[PDB]
């Protein structure tokens, strides 16, 4: 797909894809192991109404 | 060459970034000293032979 801008000519390349869940049931597990960062600081904030 | 990913979202990446880096080197210059004595000059030259 070709797009025209004043700065330059754009080419965008696309590829359509599809997904099928083959296994009847559970075929995959996430295992949570380690913790890095409390991104939320645990400080004090009063919620103001 | 900045490596790229086609992300699963149809939101636009808007541009890739591929540019050239230029670096000025630096310069330094070394030093030494060799000093010779008075009478050592004439002996190498031949004035005292």
């Amino acid at each position: 797909a070709r797009h025209e801008t004043g700065g330059g000519v754009n080419f965008t390349l696309t590829q359509p894809r599809g997904n099928v869940d083959l296994g009847v049931g559970y075929t995959a597990v996430v295992a949570t192991a380690t913790v890095r960062n409390p991104v939320t600081d645990m400080g004090n904030l009063p919620q103001n109404f | 060459h900045q490596p790229l990913i086609a992300r699963d979202g149809p939101h636009p990446i808007e541009q890739p970034t591929h540019n050239y880096m230029t670096k000025i080197i630096d310069r330094r210059a070394l030093n030494a000293a060799f000093s010779l004595a008075t009478e050592a000059i004439a002996l190498l030259t031949g004035e005292a032979l």
